[PDB]
């Protein structure tokens, strides 16, 4: 379960507001 | 027809270094983004500014692709300008620049070089392939290694199972350049 | 009257080296502080807290002199309270000691070695001989010289007719110390 | 040619915190 926090397009598998993205598919995407 | 190499230059074996990249222009062709947009699992994606859902429509004069094998958590440094030893010494992307970067871990595929600090901060988009001696001290070292004499570049060669956060990452950056009087290079129909 | 010996340690034929400097302890004897100064023409007699009277009035428990060699433009660091691995990485004196430093030229008299990077700074008064290869990078050199891996020692060249700055002259540091078990002291004439 | 701050008499030929100015008979010191 990936999900996109930027208000749109959740993402499904099998932070901060910069711009449009699709990230965090792996475990590297987050910092905490 | 006449698809851009894309996959070949991305699935390429014997990837290059990090301190010394290879900016490849992608000439006139029709490039489907489906292979890049959707892939086999993993293979993270990190695209800023303009988004593919409307790049399928609009056209771009030309594009450059750059490839490298940066390791570690410092993959966050390839982002809008952030101060970090990778960023200001292994080149920094400009703030106004709106290209996109895709990264994934490389362990099954993989002696390599990693650039060390420079005498000053460096502007975006120039290579620093350079083998000289860094002059930290006021005393002119002017030769072989000594006090305040450091030869740049480092290595991490043959590092299996060095840590899940330490595994070799690799990332590619695409930049869409629109010079005056566009010529060609559009999306798929 | 077993006069305290200084001619042998200053007029020694084989002067040893700064890498392996011969610490010489002088036992109980009576000194003649006349040959100490006004030696052969041209010399340095820098010291911190030396009036001849308090030298000649009484002598002390024991003394541990040291001798070594450097070129011209490095006699700043032999003086205490100084940095610079040119001499710091081979020698260092505390801010509280009260010995002297003596210098005299040896261009007419004259392979010699040079200390180089060391894992860390040393306190006053140790000893370090190390043929073990030094490393400044992440790759373990673990053998012959390689990337960032250098031979730990360096020569001096001793080239005649070199510049006035780039010529060697030798230095003896004299330490006067009075220690515990006071009932040994030393007796004037 | 060299002035001694300690006030003791220098040796006649034919800058730091030091005590004895019976020194500098050579061109090693001084700027």
């Amino acid at each position: 379960a990936t999900i996109s926090w930027s208000g749109q397009e959740p993402a499904y598998a099998d932070q901060y507001t910069g711009a449009s993205y699709s990230i965090l598919r792996d475990q590297v995407g987050y910092d905490y | 027809t006449n698809l851009c190499p894309f996959d070949e230059v991305f699935n390429a074996t014997r990837f290059a270094s990090v301190y010394a990249w290879n900016r490849k222009r992608i000439s006139n062709c029709v490039a489907d983004y489906s292979v890049l947009y959707n892939f086999a699992p993993f293979f993270a994606f990190k695209c800023y500014g303009v988004s593919p859902t409307k790049l399928n429509d609009l056209c771009f004069t030309n594009v450059y692709a750059d490839s490298f094998v940066i390791r570690g958590n410092e993959v966050s440094q390839i982002a809008p300008g952030q101060t970090g030893n990778i960023a200001d010494y292994n080149y920094k992307l400009p703030d106004d620049f709106t290209g996109c970067v895709i990264a994934w871990n490389s362990n099954k595929l993989d002696n390599y070089l990693y650039r060390l600090f420079r005498k000053s901060n460096l502007k975006p988009f120039e290579r620093d392939i350079s083998t000289e001696i860094y002059q930290a001290g006021n005393k002119p070292c002017n030769g072989v290694a000594g006090f305040n004499c450091y030869f740049p570049l480092r290595s991490y060669g043959f590092r299996p199972t060095y840590g899940v956060g330490h595994q070799p990452y690799r990332v590619v950056v695409l930049s869409f350049e629109l010079l005056h009087a566009p010529a060609t290079v559009c999306g798929p129909k």
